[PDB]
């Protein structure tokens, strides 16, 4: 049901696209460096809500 | 009263109209539903109201005088 | 300009605004209309400028209204209270502006409040928003009722001209980007800015001085001095039991600053997505659009001041002044419900005048939904209800929701003030005291959603099928205010927009009465009361705390809520304080009963009951030429809903008032 | 344009340039000869044939201070980009296509794309597209359920939807019922499963014998024989996922 | 008192007769028949005495018909 | 009417063609027809003016009598007299002592 | 002057109380469902109308109705 | 002497020149559940826009346009907003299951509310 190639200007999926690859990412950098950090030095990044 | 029951109903059926596994088997055509009409509800809430009213006292009396 | 055109001709002649009622007086049904219509500027003889005219300079008489009845509230304060008996031992005396005449006895209603004053016990909280404005002495007050009267004179003359000075020409109330430009940073940065200021600079002295105990007029004619670190809310004050009033002109500080900033970055156009909200900007330039959105925001922001006047104590010895919030967390509630059932209602007129959002497109699935969600909220947390009562009946306790048994922990109602364990009191009551959410929270706050969600559904399928349906395509023609479309199509009883208000106000009505019995038994039995003595103290409530217990039945609903603390109220002839609460409880009865002819019966019946009995009248030579007429369907429909509300919230404000009077005093 | 008489050489304290430009650009073209009564280039107009060159060259304080307030200011009338944007939202809405959006709290956010919000049937309500139903993951999901699966017979699509249905019906009566703390509270809730199979059964029976529903049934075969074939192996089906759930209840505590 | 006030009614709507005037009072007339209606008793006894009070009701409305036409 | 007498009053097409002074030295006003019930004409000056433009309303003691003649006001009035009367009785003579 | 002529009564006027007589396609249309069609590459449509031998509720209620007026009361005209 | 249209089959006309561009809505006929339809046809000068019926707003074609709705009564309110905008060549049109195609609203080629002759009471 999606109309990728309309040359409206509300079609901002190609932006929606690269938002969700950029941020996937640096999700995936950062869980990474998470979990390695947690399994080194027994830091799990904190949160302080 | 009538009409705005008669369109809620219509939002209603439209709902299980579009339901996937209810469509392919209730069609809605035989006793397709309504809402009830103007002396139908008039009737049918003169007897909630008198139900109500006279099966309410019995309790009262009964509680009152035991 | 031209003031020559403004004559009390027109004073005479009762419906000029309206072309439909050129025909003066053929009935009482033109009387009726002319009321109806008076202030619907829209459908009004005249221009759109014109229109624009009548609105601005409406609001300008409503304004000078308000101004009018706060010079008349000071006026009260200062020459017929006892505020200065307050102001010195707020505690022993109850504020009482109000005093009552002894024409028939009518002296009975003045109650004892002082040594040398005698009269009625306001709830409004005046006395002590008077003394966190620093108003001590009856000069002030008297001079603060002037400052009221002169704004309304202003109020009055600014309409009575701006009725001429604008024209057709006049465009300056479509300048939205400079309206809210200017509300933004004048109206709310610079006001509280300014409000700040005058706490800094007259409050916090003054109730400073009241709070060590010093009443010298030399003193009344450095800030953050009693302030410690402590996060403000985490620290009341021990002698006043409320936030600390130079945390309060700190918040108004910022609060402007914020406000300010948020005018100048949108002035720096800093803000960007101005594209996600540009529909609604070009769709919602319309007066009625305006007005639904900003009722609705004025409803949302009553609700919170309803909850937060209570939770949050910021004014000086309202916490213990258990009538106060009562009273204003209910007051600003009830507001919120009728703010958010008119912007429903304007939001339908919008919809009806002027071409609608994509929305409503699909309309039939968002209904759909909201009609299911509604449905199913109401069956499980209404049937936990039912449930507990017949299982209760049955005698089975171990198999009804509540603590002991079965349990419905409220897991998402989590903390967030990070208060230290404890409770505050003053002077043998509690000021402040978390509440404690269990299984009958978790039932009730399900059943305020499910109340709050079904007022919702009915708001939004009338704004929705505005303008058409399945069952009439012609609704736009038929119009916002009719009765129906006729007996046909099985019949189309109550299809329009205004039918559609005149049922969520039914069901606002009841989603209110919800929450104040909810907030009243809540706060009674586990907030409020005394105490009895690191102290571990033990806290006598005033409903004992049966909340967590009987609320978790219908039954005990009617029992241990309307029934047993309907004795205050039912007992309160004999009573001086208080007869006229049992009077107003029992009249509010008698008006809500009174209501339901109109919400049950029909107009044919007393159109020809009318004329049955104007038989006589003709018989007699009595012809009124204005002929009688039964009131209309949609008038009808108006006269039972307003009965109805009124009685029910007479009888509600009657019985808290005499609970919680008799109760603290 | 040159053409208007009153658009000429509009002397700036009247209106700026710029303003006037971007009043003009608002306006619809048509709207320029004669504007409606209550339009800010209808008070320009009647201002200009009144005010400028050639006409009176001064004005009063203040009816000057009321023509600056009801002339438009530069920031009041839309921009080029936000005409733009606009015309588009709305081509794209006539057109048939929905910039897609999903409601968020007090209001709704844009996804940035561009859907086909009419179907095959224009005029079919029934038809309009959707994600939820008519996206390649719902059609898919949908059109693999027992009901609708390709190549099974009534007895197999009635089987597997009654082992389901009586699997997961039995653990609400066993958890939350009258006997729940009993030693039988399993069996219990497995009778009151097997009832509830049995009870929605008959109800099943009942609609096939009504309305007959034929999509199921066989070619030169009695009507609604598919379909009663189904709901019968849908009550056996329930009754042996009811005694399948108690069974590993049972035997696993 | 209640036949004062009925009696004062009667006669200023047989005296004016006109929709526009029941709208914008005649408080010349009004008040007039107001004062007049004193001496109720006498008048409308008098008045039912010589048939000015009653009309025959062949002259006004019966109501609706109960028959065929 | 008398309050615009002695005023050059200018249509729009003449704007500017017209210089001369008024009777107290104003220059002349474009009057301008609005289709307005409530303002039909209105008036822009040419220049800076000294002329009387009063902002009150005019109100004639007819129209007055004529909105009190209004049934509400003649029925509103003949009611609060009423109940006024019944409360003073109920102050000069309380509890019906005399019956 | 309508051509429909009514066949209970033909004195009186046909119930339809239309003046024209109706229009045959070329071929009637023929009994359908909206269904899915699997497109034998990994696609799939939602509203496909494919045809349907027969009734899609064999129930007597939905077969008796032919759809010539309102109680298919209409004469031969009306197909 | 009057001519009725062809006017085929929704289900089987998916895209044709005549429809008149319109925004599209859940108010539209049930496809699925309902075989009933009426057509109305008419011949427009220029692009006016126009409400449906069913839920949004339209704009007509200039030249021929047609419309499927459900009721009678929407086809009729419709066409009472197209005489308001002066277009009197709209015909309206019940569609049977089968395809049969019943000349409806101008049942004689001249509105009711003009009278005609050979009209018996
Ligand atoms: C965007 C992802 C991301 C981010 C924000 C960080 C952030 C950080 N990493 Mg790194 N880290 C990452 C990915 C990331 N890491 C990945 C993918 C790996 C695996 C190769 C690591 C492995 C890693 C190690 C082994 C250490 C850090 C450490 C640090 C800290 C460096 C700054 C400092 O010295 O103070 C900081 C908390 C240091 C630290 O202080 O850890 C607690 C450290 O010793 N990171
Ligand atoms: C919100 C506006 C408001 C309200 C609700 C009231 C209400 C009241 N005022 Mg009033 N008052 C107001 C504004 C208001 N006031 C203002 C602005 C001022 C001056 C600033 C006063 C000054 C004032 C005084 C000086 C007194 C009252 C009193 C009263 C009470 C009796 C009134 C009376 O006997 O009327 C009688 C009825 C009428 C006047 C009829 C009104 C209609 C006809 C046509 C006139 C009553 C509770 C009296 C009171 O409390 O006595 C114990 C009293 O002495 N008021
Ligand atoms: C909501 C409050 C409000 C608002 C938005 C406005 C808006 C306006 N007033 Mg003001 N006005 C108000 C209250 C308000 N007024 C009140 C209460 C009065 C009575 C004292 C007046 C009396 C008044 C007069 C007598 C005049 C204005 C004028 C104006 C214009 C602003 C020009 C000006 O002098 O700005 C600076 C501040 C504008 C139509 C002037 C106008 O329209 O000139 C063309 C004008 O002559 N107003
Ligand atoms: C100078 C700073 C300052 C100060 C002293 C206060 C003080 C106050 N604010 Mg706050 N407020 C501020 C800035 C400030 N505000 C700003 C910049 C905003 C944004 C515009 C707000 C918005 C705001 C709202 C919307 C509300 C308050 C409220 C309050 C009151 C209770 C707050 C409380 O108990 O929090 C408890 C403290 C904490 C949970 C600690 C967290 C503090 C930060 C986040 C770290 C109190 C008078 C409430 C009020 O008026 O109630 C009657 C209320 O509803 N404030
Ligand atoms: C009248 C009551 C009301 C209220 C209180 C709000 C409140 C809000 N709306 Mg709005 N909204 C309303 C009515 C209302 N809306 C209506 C009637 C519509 C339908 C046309 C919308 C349509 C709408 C849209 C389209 C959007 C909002 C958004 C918002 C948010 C803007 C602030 C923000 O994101 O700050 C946080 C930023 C820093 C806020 C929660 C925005 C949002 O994010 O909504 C989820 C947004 O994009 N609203
Ligand atoms: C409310 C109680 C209730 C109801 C309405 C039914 C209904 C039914 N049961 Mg029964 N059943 C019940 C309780 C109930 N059961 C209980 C408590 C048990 C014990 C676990 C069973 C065990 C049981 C078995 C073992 C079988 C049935 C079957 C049936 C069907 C009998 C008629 C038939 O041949 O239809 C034809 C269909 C019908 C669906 C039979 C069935 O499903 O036949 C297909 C079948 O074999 N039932
Ligand atoms: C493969 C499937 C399966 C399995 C492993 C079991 C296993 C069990 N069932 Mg059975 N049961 C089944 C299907 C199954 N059931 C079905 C389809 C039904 C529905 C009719 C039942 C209805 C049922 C009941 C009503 C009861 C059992 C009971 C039992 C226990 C003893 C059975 C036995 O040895 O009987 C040997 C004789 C043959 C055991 C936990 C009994 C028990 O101990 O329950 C706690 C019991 O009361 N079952
Ligand atoms: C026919 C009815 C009636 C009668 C016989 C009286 C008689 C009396 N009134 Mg009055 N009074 C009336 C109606 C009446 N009143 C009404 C309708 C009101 C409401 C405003 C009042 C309110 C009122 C007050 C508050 C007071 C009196 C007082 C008095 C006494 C002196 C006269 C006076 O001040 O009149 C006043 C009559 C009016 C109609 C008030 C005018 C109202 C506005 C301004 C319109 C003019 C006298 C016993 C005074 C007195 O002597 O008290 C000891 C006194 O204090 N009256
Ligand atoms: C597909 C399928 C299915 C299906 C189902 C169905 C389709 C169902 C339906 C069902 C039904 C369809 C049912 C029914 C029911 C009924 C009822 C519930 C009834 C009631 C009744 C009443 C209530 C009545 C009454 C009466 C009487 C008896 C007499 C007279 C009077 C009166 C009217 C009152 C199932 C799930 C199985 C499974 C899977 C497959
Ligand atoms: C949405 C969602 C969800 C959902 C889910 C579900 C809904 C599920 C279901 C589930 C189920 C519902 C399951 C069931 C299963 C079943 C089974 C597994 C059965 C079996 C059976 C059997 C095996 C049987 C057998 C038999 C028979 C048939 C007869 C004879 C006898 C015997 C025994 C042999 C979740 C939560 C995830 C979350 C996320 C989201
Ligand atoms: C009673 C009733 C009537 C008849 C009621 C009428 C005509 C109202 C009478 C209006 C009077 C004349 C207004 C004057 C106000 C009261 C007489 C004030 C009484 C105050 C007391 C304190 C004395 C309707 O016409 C009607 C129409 C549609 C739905 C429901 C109903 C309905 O319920």
């Amino acid at each position: 049901i999606l109309l990728e190639d309309e040359d409206n200007y509300w079609n901002q999926f190609r932006k929606a696209e690269v938002q969700e690859l950029n941020n996937g990412r640096l999700a995936m950098m950062a869980i990474v460096g998470l979990i390695v950090q947690d399994i080194f030095f027994g830091d799990f990044g904190e949160v302080k809500v | 009263w009538r009409g705005y029951w008669q369109e809620l109903i219509d939002i209603i059926l439209y709902m299980h109209l579009k339901t996937p596994i209810l469509i392919d088997l209730w069609n809605g055509g035989v006793y397709t539903p309504l809402a009830l009409s103007i002396v139908q509800a008039r009737f049918i809430g003169l007897v909630h109201f008198t139900a109500g009213l006279i099966l309410t006292y019995p309790p009262f009396i009964i509680s009152t005088t035991s | 300009a031209i003031f020559r055109y403004v004559n009390a001709t027109l004073w005479s002649k009762a419906g000029h605004f309206n072309k439909a009622l050129s025909k003066g007086a053929k009935t009482t049904t033109w009387i009726w209309n002319l009321h109806a219509s008076a202030h619907d500027f829209d459908i009004q003889q005249g221009s759109a400028g014109l229109i624009a005219r009548k609105v601005f300079s409406s609001g300008l008489a409503h304004l000078s209204l308000v101004f009018f009845w706060l010079g008349g509230m000071h006026f009260h304060g200062a020459y017929l209270s006892n505020y200065s008996a307050w102001l010195k031992d707020p505690k022993s005396v109850a504020p009482s502006s109000h005093i009552a005449y002894s024409l028939v006895g009518q002296d009975i209603l003045n109650s004892y409040t002082s040594q040398y004053f005698s009269g009625i016990t306001i709830t409004s909280g005046f006395f002590q928003l008077y003394r966190s404005e620093g108003i001590v002495t009856q000069s002030q007050l008297k001079y603060a009722c002037a400052a009221s009267l002169i704004a309304t004179l202003i109020c009055l003359s600014g309409s009575y001209l701006h009725m001429q000075l604008m024209s057709k020409f006049t465009s300056f109330y479509k300048k939205f980007q400079s309206l809210s430009q200017s509300h933004l940073i004048i109206m709310f940065g610079f006001g509280s800015v300014s409000f700040s200021a005058h706490q800094i600079h007259e409050a916090l002295p003054i109730n400073s001085l009241l709070d060590s105990g010093i009443w010298d007029p030399q003193l009344f004619s450095a800030i953050l001095l009693g302030t410690p670190s402590a996060i403000t809310g985490k620290l009341l004050n021990p002698s006043t039991g409320s936030i600390f009033l130079s945390q309060v002109a700190a918040h108004h500080l910022a609060v402007g600053i914020v406000f300010i900033t948020l005018g100048l970055i949108k002035w720096c156009n800093l803000f960007f997505s101005r594209n996600a909200i540009l529909s609604l900007r070009l769709a919602y330039m319309d007066y009625h659009a305006q007005l639904s959105i900003n009722l609705a925001v004025w409803a949302s922001l009553s609700m919170v001041a309803a909850h937060h006047l209570t939770e949050i104590p910021v004014y000086p010895y309202e916490s213990t002044d258990y009538p106060t919030v009562l009273c204003l967390f209910v007051h600003h509630a009830c507001l919120s419900g009728f703010f958010t059932v008119a912007s429903g209602a304007h939001a339908s007129i919008f919809v009806i005048r002027q071409l609608p959002t994509s929305e409503i497109r699909h309309r039939d699935p968002i209904i759909g939904h909201l009609i299911w969600v509604c449905i199913a909220l109401g069956l499980h947390s209404f049937g936990l209800y039912c449930h507990n009562d017949t299982l209760e009946a049955l005698g089975r306790p171990e198999d009804t929701f509540c603590d002991n048994s079965i349990q419905l922990k409220p897991i998402f109602a989590k903390q967030f003030l990070g208060l230290q364990p404890g409770i505050e009191v003053l002077d043998g009551k509690i000021v402040r005291m978390t509440q404690e959410l269990g299984t009958a929270d978790f039932m009730v706050h399900h059943i305020h959603a499910f109340t709050i969600h079904v007022t919702l559904l009915i708001l939004l399928k009338g704004v929705l099928y505005a303008r058409n349906s399945r069952l009439v395509s012609d609704k736009l023609e038929l119009g916002f205010a009719y009765p129906c479309d006729g007996p046909g199509r099985g019949g189309t009883c109550q299809i329009s927009p205004w039918d559609h208000l005149f049922l969520a106000v039914f069901w606002m009505y009841n989603c209110l009465s919800v929450v104040i019995f909810h907030y009243f038994w809540k706060m009674q039995s586990d907030v409020w009361g005394s105490y009895v003595h690191h102290s571990s103290l033990t806290c006598s409530h005033y409903s004992q705390g049966d909340f967590s217990v009987n609320s978790i039945t219908i039954n005990g609903w009617l029992r241990n809520l309307l029934w047993s603390e309907a004795s205050q109220v039912i007992q309160s002839y004999a009573l001086p304080s208080i007869c006229s609460y049992g009077f107003i409880f029992l009249a509010a009865h008698f008006v809500w009963a009174f209501s339901l002819m109109f919400l049950f019966s029909g107009r044919a019946y007393w159109q020809e009951l009318i004329e049955s009995i104007l038989w006589s009248h003709h018989k007699l030579k009595i012809v009124p030429h204005i002929q009688p007429r039964a009131l209309s369907i949609s008038q009808g429909r108006a006269v039972g809903l307003t009965h109805y509300v009124l009685g029910g919230i007479g009888c509600t404000w009657a019985f808290i008032i005499s609970r919680m009077l008799v109760l603290t005093t | 344009i040159s053409k208007i008489a009153y658009l000429q050489d509009v002397p700036r304290t009247i209106l700026e340039a710029d303003v006037l430009e971007k009043l003009l650009m608002n306006t619809p073209r048509d709207q320029w000869e004669d504007p409606p009564e209550d339009t800010y280039l209808y008070t320009l107009k009647t201002f200009a044939e009144v005010y400028g060159p050639g006409k009176a060259t001064k004005m009063g304080w203040w009816d000057y201070f009321r023509l600056k307030l009801d002339l438009p200011p530069g920031f009041e009338l839309l921009d080029e980009d936000e005409m733009k944007v606009a015309a588009d939202y709305d081509k794209l809405m006539m057109e048939g296509k929905i910039p897609f959006a999903v409601p968020g709290p007090a209001g709704f956010w844009y996804t940035g794309a561009v859907i086909q919000w009419k179907g095959k049937e224009q005029f079919a309500g029934d038809q309009v597209q959707t994600l939820t139903e008519n996206g390649r993951f719902s059609k898919q999901f949908l059109a693999n359920l027992a009901f609708y699966r390709d190549g099974l017979k009534p007895w197999q699509r009635g089987l597997e939807i009654g082992m389901a249905h009586g699997y997961f019906l039995i653990g609400p009566f066993t958890s939350l019922g009258p006997l729940r703390n009993t030693p039988e509270a399993a069996t219990v809730g497995l009778l009151c499963g097997c009832a509830i199979v049995g009870l929605v059964s008959i109800g099943g029976l009942i609609f096939g014998s009504t309305i007959k529903p034929t999509r199921f049934d066989k070619e030169g075969d009695k009507p609604a024989s598919g379909f009663i074939e189904m709901i019968n192996w849908h009550a056996i089906g329930g009754l042996g996922g009811a005694g399948f759930a108690h069974a590993l209840i049972t035997v696993f505590g | 008192t209640a036949g004062w006030i009925g009696w004062a009614g009667r006669s200023y709507l047989i005296r004016t007769n006109d929709e526009t005037k029941e709208l914008n009072i005649d408080v010349p007339l009004a008040l007039t028949c107001m004062a007049s209606g004193f001496s109720w008793p006498v008048a409308a006894w008098q008045e039912i005495v010589n048939g000015e009070m009653a009309v025959p009701s062949s002259q006004i409305h019966p109501g609706g018909p109960y028959t065929q036409s | 009417d008398e309050r615009d007498e002695g005023l050059v009053l200018i249509t729009p097409e003449e704007s500017g063609k017209v210089v001369k002074r008024d009777v107290n030295n104003n220059p002349p006003r474009i009057v301008m027809k609005t289709n307005d019930w409530d303002q039909p004409e209105i008036q822009l000056s040419t220049g800076a003016s000294n002329q009387i433009n009063y902002i009150t309303p005019v109100v004639a003691s007819d129209d007055i009598k004529a909105w009190l003649s209004l049934n509400v006001n003649f029925f509103s009035i003949l009611a609060l007299l009423t109940v006024g009367g019944i409360i003073e009785i109920q102050r000069f003579f309380p509890d019906t002592l005399y019956w | 002057s309508s051509k429909w002529v009514n066949p209970e009564d033909p004195e009186m006027s046909h119930p339809s109380g239309l003046y024209v007589l109706p229009l045959k396609p070329a071929k009637p249309q023929e009994n359908y469902i909206y269904t899915w069609k699997k497109g034998e590459d990994g696609s799939i449509e939602d509203y496909v109308k494919t045809p349907f031998k027969g009734p899609e509720r064999a129930a007597d209620y939905y077969t008796q109705r032919k759809g010539n007026g309102a109680w298919d009361h209409w004469g031969p005209q009306g197909e | 002497e009057i001519v009725v249209e062809s006017i085929p089959r929704p289900e089987d006309l998916l895209e044709s020149p005549k429809f008149p561009m319109f925004e599209g809505s859940t108010g539209g006929y049930m496809s699925r559940s309902t075989r009933e339809r009426h057509a109305i046809t008419w011949t427009a000068k220029d692009q006016n826009k126009f409400e449906m019926p069913t839920g949004g707003f339209a704009i007509m074609n200039k030249g021929e346009n047609l419309c499927y709705f459900r009721k009678k009564e929407q086809c009729i309110s419709l066409g009472k907003q197209l005489r308001k905008m002066k277009i009197e060549n709209y015909k309206i049109y019940r569609l049977k299951k089968d395809g049969t195609v019943i000349f409806m609203h101008p049942a004689d080629g001249v509105f009711p509310e003009k009278v005609n002759k050979g009209r018996v009471q």
